[PDB]
């Protein structure tokens, strides 16, 4: 059986029917041999005592209730003197002697013992008590742990523990961290977040050896700052480096919604100090900031931040907020309000480039974006699109530029159920104003102007039929369609060479890419059009009507060549009209554990395929899986897409030829074994490497892992350079709901990360 | 053997359903809404009192962004944006039927068009929506077929 039954195995009961509502008036059940005294008042019972109310049964050698004084409303107070056991739908409780006010539901038990009912965790402890309605558990002289009765793996003791409830968190003084009789840890004070609700267990200390640090460690300390904000503080000794990373999370969740913060500092850094002598200082940071949230339905706010202090932070530090495979850090804020007619964002978008060729790069500075649609104006539907934006360098002597832009959209949507066509007719028109130009322009023949108005028209007529047959030659209620597309589009020639390209890139035309009115993102570079797209997509469904595969093929012919006036692109060859982009996709889902897929883009400018994928994938489920996967990406591609240097550059002009594999099994129900390779086939080279091992029981977890990937490129020796990590980590487990192997965390944590493809 | 579609897109028990989620005004509930309506279905309120009205909920998207290939100094050559629509469609007398969505697309990085990159990421992650919103669609004669069976 799988882990969390095994668990479920030793966790209590809760047999007696579950009463729905309070306790109050409910009847109260009491046997015992004896009852002295003057009952409502004053009662002692004796002898066998069992009594029942609601869910709770309390049983004891002798009980003895009352009532008193403070006049008030009615005070009572009851106390158990042997053999006390108390039972409920939430905990069990034993012990020598207890308490209890039923009207504060404050209570004590001395000498006592405790164990959850219906989920994991007991312990002891001198005195323990209930406090605040339930919301405060107290043990002093205490002790919990997770560890199922007769399994002494781990425990916390304290001379103080204090959970509370609502907040989900404990407060331990004196704390021990033991592991069977011997601690291995002391602390003064330490809080944990514990709770029913929690989603991960609480963190301990743990350790990993690195090319990049050697020798690594760090002590998680949890934080409970305040309601709705917490941190974490870990200090991380990397040894290599002779100081401490101080690494501050900090998570909120507000009525603006939730966010995260993260503050690593290194104050001094020996390896960067040496790779920089003549440098100011070595420490090294990382600010990170991510906000998402919708207020009221209206304003959705979004922030993703990350300000490091240096280009070497990824490729030096742990990879979580960023990854050495980044190229550069996003610093983005925006604010919008959306209804269903009508939005409007504004939003700043700045960039922090790594490498050193240039790292300037423009900013959005702000940017503002509104929608406007109407449905109903007869047959047809209208929108406008506008824009203003304000671009910036990081440079001073570059182009800086306000922009603003409008694009009123009028179409005619019109179908069957065999048949769709939709008539659009747009108007494009932006106006830019550029300045500080003469440094620009000084060092160019084509020279930017001041003041530039772009107005051009846009036609776009689409259309669709859907054919249908039957195989009964395939399998029993099998279906095939057959959905041929067509697409004719015109736009205008306009000559943009005077405008700066700021935000416009070459897009990638996949088979949904073909249909898409754009050459380039962004406004500044707009592409004439006169040309006709065609594809058919084909579909099979089953019995079932599930649709088990489809494929898609498609092209673009150019009735004339395609031009903003300013082409800069390298291509292969001159060609120019004609078919000369071409695409294809499938798709197919074999059986319910295997599938496979496809994608190919190819250009006759290129003379060569531009890009293609494939992959494979077996997959029983979420512990076992096998899956190969292969990426291409053309020299000519690379050198038609990307700067000049690229193409000349050895790290980069071969392009991407990419093969994968990752596979993980599960043994006992307890163990997960996983692993990853990536090869690059033109270098016949390793891109990265993983393996990774746990084994997860009901109180704890552990896995040990390694990693081996590109870390940079040495311009000296002109090769790759490699990092090599290799670590520990311990969790405790029965702290949550999670009986999970960790598989698909470990298939996570590569710079080459899983994905199921089906 | 093919012959023209005879039949509608969308099940003719759905031709009338409620649109429901935490985010109406989101992209996501635009692009199903939107391609709703091209399928020519009538979107209710949850408060109608029209009984027998199926209703499809929308989950919140998952938006991933993924290093798909990297280039031989361990730099990101190809970015993959996955996107991932969980939903339901309640049929009020008989029972909940979930449904979902994924969608893959992907595209080259410039750290020196970083902003034209980013503008590119936004374009993409707009079609993805309307891609989802597809098929979510293509997944409602399953349901039909579905209920009829048991
Ligand atoms: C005199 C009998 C004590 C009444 C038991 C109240 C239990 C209700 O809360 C149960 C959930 O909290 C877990 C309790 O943790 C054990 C320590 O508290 C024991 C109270 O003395
Ligand atoms: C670009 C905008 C990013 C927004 C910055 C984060 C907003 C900071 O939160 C402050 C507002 O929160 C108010 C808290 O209201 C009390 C109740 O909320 C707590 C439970 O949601
Ligand atoms: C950007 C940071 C935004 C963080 C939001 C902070 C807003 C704090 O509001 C908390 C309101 O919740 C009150 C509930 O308090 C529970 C415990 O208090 C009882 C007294 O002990
Ligand atoms: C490589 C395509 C395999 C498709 C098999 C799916 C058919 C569903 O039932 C088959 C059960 O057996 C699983 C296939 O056995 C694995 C050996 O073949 C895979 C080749 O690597
Ligand atoms: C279907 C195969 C997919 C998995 C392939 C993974 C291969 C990666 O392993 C590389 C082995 O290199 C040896 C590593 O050096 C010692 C570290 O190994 C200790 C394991 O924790
Ligand atoms: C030099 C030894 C290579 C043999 C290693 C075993 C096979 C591993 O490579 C398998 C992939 O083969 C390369 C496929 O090339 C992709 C096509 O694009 C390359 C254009 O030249
Ligand atoms: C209650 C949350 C207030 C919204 C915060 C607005 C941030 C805009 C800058
Ligand atoms: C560009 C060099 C200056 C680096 C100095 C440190 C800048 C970090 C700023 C973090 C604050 C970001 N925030 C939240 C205010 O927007
Ligand atoms: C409503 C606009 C109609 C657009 C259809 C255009 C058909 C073009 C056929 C492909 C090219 C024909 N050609 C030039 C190769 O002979
Ligand atoms: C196929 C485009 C570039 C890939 C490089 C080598 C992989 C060969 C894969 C052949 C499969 C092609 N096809 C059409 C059958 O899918
Ligand atoms: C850590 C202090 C424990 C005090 C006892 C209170 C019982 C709370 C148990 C929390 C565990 C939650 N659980 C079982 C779902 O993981």
């Amino acid at each position: 059986a799988d882990l969390a039954s095994q668990c479920m195995l030793g966790v209590p009961s809760y047999d007696r029917p579950l009463v729905q509502g309070d306790t109050n008036d409910l009847p109260v059940t009491i046997n015992a041999d004896h009852a002295k005294g003057d009952y409502p008042d004053d009662a002692v019972f004796t002898g066998s005592v069992d009594i029942m109310q609601g869910n709770s049964r309390l049983q004891a050698d002798e009980v003895q209730l009352h009532q008193k004084e403070a006049p008030g409303q009615p005070v009572r107070t009851v106390d158990a003197l042997g053999n006390v056991h108390y039972d409920d739908n939430q905990v069990i409780l034993k012990g020598p002697k207890g308490w209890a006010n039923l009207n504060t539901k404050d209570t004590n038990v001395w000498e006592g013992d405790y164990q959850m009912v219906g989920r994991q965790g007991r312990g002891k402890a001198d005195l323990m008590k209930q406090r605040g309605e339930n919301r405060y558990t107290i043990l002093d002289n205490g002790s919990f742990t997770s560890c199922l009765p007769g399994s002494d793996t781990w425990s916390v003791v304290g001379s103080e523990i204090i959970h509370d409830r609502e907040e989900q968190v404990a407060e331990i003084w004196n704390a021990r961290f033991k592991v069977g009789p011997v601690p291995i840890f002391y602390s003064p004070y330490l809080q944990l977040p514990v709770g029913d609700k929690r989603r991960s267990g609480f963190l301990i200390p743990n350790a990993k050896y690195t090319t990049t640090n050697y020798f690594e460690f760090y002590l998680p300390y949890y934080w409970n700052i305040a309601p709705n904000m917490d941190a974490t503080i870990t200090p991380h000794y990397m040894h290599r480096r002779g100081n401490i990373m101080w690494e501050n999370e900090f998570r909120y969740l507000s009525q603006a919604g939730a966010g995260l913060m993260e503050l690593d500092y290194l104050p001094s850094d020996k390896v960067y100090e040496d790779e920089h002598p003549n440098d100011d200082s070595s420490r090294r940071w990382l600010f990170y900031w991510n906000h998402s949230g919708v207020m009221d339905q209206v304003w959705r706010f979004n922030v993703d931040y990350t300000k490091v202090s240096d280009p070497s932070y990824f490729n030096d530090f742990d990879n979580k907020y960023g990854s050495s495979t980044d190229g550069y850090a996003t610093q983005k804020f925006s604010v919008g309000y959306a209804v269903q007619n009508f939005n409007a964002t504004v939003s700043t978008k700045q960039f922090q480039v790594f490498s050193e060729q240039n790292t300037s790069s423009y900013s959005a500075e702000p940017q503002l974006d509104v929608n406007y649609y109407q449905n109903d104006v007869g047959p047809f539907d209208t929108r406008i699109y506008g824009q203003a934006v304000h671009f910036v360098n990081t440079r001073d002597d570059m182009p800086e530029a306000t922009r603003v832009h409008l694009e009123p959209t009028i179409n005619l949507p019109l179908s069957n159920n065999w048949g769709s066509i939709n008539t659009e007719a747009k108007f494009l028109a932006t106006h830019y104003q550029q300045t500080n130009l003469d440094w620009y322009n000084s060092r160019n023949t084509t020279k930017l102007d001041e003041s530039v108005n772009r107005v051009m028209p846009q036609f776009k007529v689409d259309g669709k039929m859907v054919f249908e047959r039957d195989m009964e030659m395939l399998a029993p209620g099998y279906t095939q369609t057959l959905e041929p597309r067509a697409q004719y589009l015109y736009v205008p020639y306009r000559d943009q060479s005077d405008i700066y390209n700021y935000d416009s890139s070459l897009l990638q035309s996949d088979y949904s890419g073909l249909f898409r009115d754009r050459t380039y993102g962004g406004l500044d570079r707009i592409a004439s059009a006169n040309q006709v797209t065609t594809g058919v997509t084909s579909r099979i469904y089953d019995d079932a009507a599930v649709e088990r595969f489809n494929i898609s093929v498609g092209q673009i012919y150019y009735f004339t060549e395609s031009r903003t006036g300013d082409d800069n692109i390298t291509w292969e060859n001159d060609d120019k009209t004609g078919s000369l982009v071409w695409a294809g996709d499938t798709y197919w889902r074999i059986s319910e554990r295997w599938g496979l897929r496809g994608g190919i883009q190819y250009d006759t400018r290129l003379d060569n395929v531009a890009t293609s994928n494939s992959s494979i994938e077996y997959r029983r489920d979420e512990d076992r899986l096998v899956q190969l996967n292969y990426h291409y990406a053309s020299p000519e591609y690379i050198q038609a897409t990307l700067p000049k240097y690229y193409s000349t550059a050895e790290q980069y002009k071969n392009g991407i030829s990419q093969v994968g594999a990752v596979a993980s099994r599960p043994i006992a129900d307890r163990w997960s074994i996983v692993g990853a390779y990536y090869y690059d086939t033109n270098a016949n080279k390793q891109a990265d490497s993983m393996l990774g091992v746990q084994y997860s029981s009901c109180c704890y977890a552990i896995r040990v892992g390694y990693e081996r990937k590109l870390n940079g490129w040495d311009n000296d020796k002109q090769h790759a350079v490699y990092d090599n990590a290799i670590g520990f980590n311990i969790e405790l487990r029965g702290l949550s709901s999670n009986y999970g192997l960790g598989t698909q965390e470990m298939l996570r944590s590569n710079i080459l990360p899983y994905q199921n493809t089906l | 053997g093919w012959h023209l579609r005879d039949t509608t897109q969308v099940p003719s028990t759905m031709k009338v359903m409620i649109l429901d989620s935490g985010d109406p005004n989101g992209p996501l509930s635009r692009a199903v809404r939107n391609q709703l309506r091209l399928n020519g279905v009538e979107l209710l309120d949850k408060e109608t009192t029209r009984k027998d009205v199926p209703s499809l909920r929308l989950g919140k998207v998952s938006i991933a962004k993924d290093t798909a290939s990297v280039f031989r100094n361990g730099q990101t050559a190809e970015y993959q944006m996955i996107m991932t629509v969980n939903a339901t469609v309640l049929i009020p007398g008989r029972d909940i039927y979930p449904i979902s969505a994924k969608v893959f697309r992907s595209f080259f990085d410039n750290p020196q068009m970083a902003l034209a990159k980013d503008n590119e990421q936004d374009m993409i992650v707009k079609e993805m929506y309307d891609r989802a919103a597809e098929q979510l669609i293509r997944k409602l004669p399953s349901i039909r077929a579905a209920d009829i069976r048991s």
